[PDB]
DNA sequence: GCATATGCTAATGTGTGCATGTGTGTGACTATGTGCGCATGCATGTGCATGTGTGTGCATATACGTGTGTGCATGCATGTGCATATATGTGTGCACGTGTGTGTGCATGTGTGTGTATGTGTATATATTAACCTGTGTGCATTGTGTGCATATATTAGCATGTGTGCA
DNA sequence: TGCACACATGCTAATATATGCACACAATGCACACAGGTTAATATATACACATACACACACATGCACACACACGTGCACACATATATGCACATGCATGCACACACGTATATGCACACACATGCACATGCATGCGCACATAGTCACACACATGCACACATTAGCATATGC
């Protein structure tokens, strides 16, 4: 045989190709899975990951802190308008919420 | 004796609370509350401890979310205390009903 | 247990409703607050009970609720679902 | 100017007017009170015809008696349907020309008079005092 | 036994927009439920695509369809282009 | 002339309307709209009857709807007029 | 097609559904408002009707295409399949 | 062999079992299906239908009608506190609403 | 071609309900839409909980707990009533 | 005796100054934030190893390109008449301001129940192994189901009556 | 109480929609035969519940008063109800393109089975960022004090009514 090559490698991505193909299979999906099907949704989750990390990052950042933590992941999170629509539904544990406060409720 | 104006300390615990992210409820009260609660469905009920962290956790979002539609509800009709009929109006828009 | 829904303390609805910008409380939100997370207690602990059932367990796991909140569309993050 | 001559002509003619009417002086200062509120003493009347009043009193009398004239013509049926106290009190003088509240009570309860009635009697004798 | 996470591919993500920031237990959690979360929604929806049209598998072609589905605006257009880009990669090295 | 007092006529359309099941828009100004928004996604859009019959139907019920959660709004602000800002509260609290 | 459809939805179409609604009194500024609301409405479930028929290859958008835009918004209708 | 009869005269059913069998195999729903599975299935939602059909023949009668419209499975459903909660976010077409007026808009 | 739907199984039992109710061809509609609705709700809660618990199989103890889940109260009673009794009786003749 | 003219002085009024009240611009008081120093436990890097993804042919079936015929959606043209838009008058609901009671916030003192650590026994969730029953797969017989047509019912459209509510 | 307006009701024709029927056919059932998923019994490690202990921070109750909510009243213009002219939606047909669906051959691609490495997860330290707490700067509160603006009241001028004097 040829040396082994991972299809992540091949595509270019850091997430399992392989994996995800595994776990579309036996998802009960379809009887059939496509070859570029599982490198297209790699590549998709990989992207979404880096997404929220990155904005993360900068929450961990401005807040002196080198570990993000929950309470980072909430404000990238609510604080992109896109990342709030798709994950408004979502529960983030141990991630607070948002400071606002009513203009109406501060002192004149 | 120094006293803060009314509504003074409660906006600084606005801020305080906004801020934090920790559980708000005392963990044992609302241990013994959710095991209470499942005695209606089963006997003899064993709960792991991340089970009631994580019960914790969506109840305290919960109340939190509801209490910041609640309080919208109270600024729509010109005032800033929220009363049980402001609850039960976001609870009906919400389809909680 | 008996009685448990008062261990939810005035303090503890107090502080929730801080975390929500509320400024002002009413006396009788206390014990409206108390009935509405009874019943939506209610509703994920019958759902994670019944998932309990099916797997022919006696022990609530994390899953079990993650599982509940989900089928509510109340979806949880951090707890392995 | 020549306001003093034409409220000397309104003045003869309301003198015309009146005599023609068959009213007394108390009765226009009643038909006044009845149609404006404002009653006033046959004595103003008097002053009034005479022409004694001031000149700013003239004018503010003026309008009242032209509107009661410009009205009355039309039908009258429904229409017509002490010494000691004053000695006691400069005796009370001459020895505090301005007493204090404090005593105007005690004084105004000593002769019966009522207390405003005192405060302003009690201003006008300054008053005149002061005059010289 | 063996329980299968994405800790270690999240954490190589990670190293590529940050690399000297690390990350807690409880947020490798959090972003280990996140990406069940969004594989789940994709592949339903690709699966019911490709129910609709009386297909039998899933192509790269219900995925792209389900990303634009479930993505909002921009997060559709920029996500359709890395699937894009790397399935397009991926068949010029087989 | 007789004249009815104002909320008289109001009640009785709430009555009228909300006895009947019919739609209450105009079919073709709905379908113009519906083609139009159509145009900015794809040019040369086809649509069967009941595609656009379909879109009437979830738009009418939609907005019914929204109009019974903007009048509980109205309501609790002790009104009887219901103003965009029920509306704006009534989505804010659905999660629009 | 044509253009500025939206003031088709005229004042007594959007009064219609507001007494179906139970709404007694209506502001001047509810029909602009009304408007936007629709035209965002359809603007959602229009563009994922769309990208069901671009999916299937067709050029006709179907009543199954809408039907299925419908739920996936959580909006499921019943009467056309 | 034998003379074939349905698993829904088996099951003493009206909907087909058979039918629900095959749309449960081809649904991709599990790599196996059980023999009680489409049974048990089956007879769910022929009681669901009949519930329903029994609470819209009622309303139908109340109108002096004999043909079930839209309009009475809509009073049906919203009329029954679970059925409405099964179809909370479910719209009917050509069903219409509940007559309700807010006591607070009625005269004075 | 053929297209495949409820509205004949509907028929027969609104006939025993409502032996002289008829029914017209759009509620006929949404009577098909409700069922396709609660089998898709049904069967997709019993896949799931046959993938949480490591299954390969949907049987009748899946839908029995999915029924469970999804209908309210006093309905899951009967709906699992009526559940089990189908099952019992198909076991006994067959 | 009533009705006018006088002398004369209570009473107000112009005009005003103080006194009182309200609003605005800061000492003391409190609480959040910012480094500084230090231990903790928790994240991170390092190896076993094993299970899973990979490379390889291999056979199989789905999907796809091609052509086909047909429904059907689009556009047009015509007609009535229903609904829409405009304007007019006006009632009444919204909003504004006022005031008042009391409910709620703030702060204090006290104790008690929570949080943390510790340990232990027990129930139990988990994993291994054998086997067996159930589901799949295959092919064949065939009966039920959907399509396409008749058929007749219920539904819908008018016209006088019959309340039934509103409104002055 | 009576009048005017709107919705309803028994009533008759009309029709289009539902109901029932007959036929092919595709899907269901029947009968094997196979095999693997599932069960069951066992053992094992896990982690949950139970008890015990401590210290202390939080919860509870009280007292105080501030200001928010609720009622009240006012006025105004906004929105309802109405009438009238009219635009246009609805229905109705007619024609044609044209897209959608069926049907089919068939290659491309996916599953299958198997060997085999290697990537991933568990376990192992390890050190380092986070937490914890002390002191200190620092923004903020508000309360307090001062200054300004504004009414009665009174300093003196006007005003108007009383008692008695004249007069018709």
């Amino acid at each position: 045989r040829a040396k082994a090559k991972t299809r992540s490698s091949r595509a270019g991505l850091q997430f399992p190709v392989g994996r995800v193909h595994r776990l579309l299979r036996k998802g009960n999906y379809a009887e059939r899975v496509g070859a570029g099907a599982p490198v297209y949704l790699a590549a998709v989750l990989e992207y979404l990951t880096a997404e929220i990390l990155e904005l993360a990052g900068n929450a961990a950042r401005d807040n002196k802190k080198t570990r993000i933590i929950p309470r980072h992941l909430q404000l990238a999170v609510r604080n992109d308008e896109e990342l709030n629509k798709l994950l408004g539904r979502v529960t983030i544990a141990q991630g607070g919420v948002l400071p606002n406060i009513q203009s109406v409720l501060l002192p004149k | 004796p120094h006293r803060y104006r009314p509504g003074t300390v409660a906006l600084r615990e606005i801020r305080r609370y906004q801020k934090s992210t920790e559980l708000l409820i005392r963990k044992l009260p609302f241990q013994r509350l959710v095991r209470e609660i499942a005695q209606d469905f089963k006997t003899d009920l064993r709960f792991q401890s991340s089970a009631v962290m994580a019960l914790q956790e969506a109840s305290e979002a919960y109340l939190v979310a509801l209490f910041e539609d609640t309080n919208l509800c109270a600024i729509h009709a010109k005032r800033v205390t929220i009363m049980p009929k402001d609850i039960q109006l976001a609870r009906r828009i919400r389809g909680e009903r | 247990l008996r009685d448990n829904i008062q261990g939810i303390t005035k303090p503890a609805i107090r502080r929730l409703a801080r975390r929500g910008g509320v400024k002002r409380i009413s006396g009788l939100i206390y014990e409206e607050t108390r009935g509405v997370l009874k019943v939506f207690l209610e509703n994920v602990i019958r759902d994670a009970v019944t998932y309990t059932e099916h797997a022919k367990r006696k022990t609530v796991t994390a899953m079990d609720v993650v599982y509940a909140l989900k089928r509510q569309g109340r979806t949880l993050y951090g707890f392995g679902g | 100017k020549a306001l003093q001559k034409e409220l000397e002509q309104f003045a003869k003619l309301l003198k015309q007017k009146r005599i023609t009417l068959g009213y007394t002086q108390a009765d226009v200062g009643l038909t006044l009170g009845v149609l404006f509120g404002k009653v006033f003493s046959q004595t103003t009347i008097c002053r009034f015809e005479a022409l004694q009043l001031s000149f700013k009193n003239m004018c503010k009398l003026r309008p009242l008696l032209q509107k009661w004239v410009e009205e009355a013509d039309n039908n009258e049926n429904l229409q017509e349907i002490e010494n000691r106290v004053r000695g006691n009190l400069e005796n009370l003088f001459l020895q505090c020309p301005k007493p204090t509240l404090q005593q105007i009570s005690h004084i105004a309860q000593q002769l019966g008079l009522e207390k405003d009635v005192v405060r302003v009697w009690f201003c006008n004798r300054r008053q005149k005092g002061k005059r010289s | 036994t063996r329980k299968e996470s994405y800790a270690i591919y999240v954490y190589k993500v990670l190293k590529q927009v940050h690399p000297d920031t690390g990350i807690s237990s409880k947020a490798m959690s959090i972003m280990n439920s996140f990406v069940n979360d969004v594989f789940e929604r994709i592949a339903g929806e690709a699966s019911r695509l490709a129910h609709y049209n009386k297909r039998s598998t899933i192509t790269s072609r219900e995925i792209q369809t389900a990303v634009r589905l479930l993505l909002p605006g921009e997060l559709a257009k920029h996500a359709v282009s890395e699937g894009t880009k790397a399935v397009t990669k991926y068949t010029s090295a087989k």
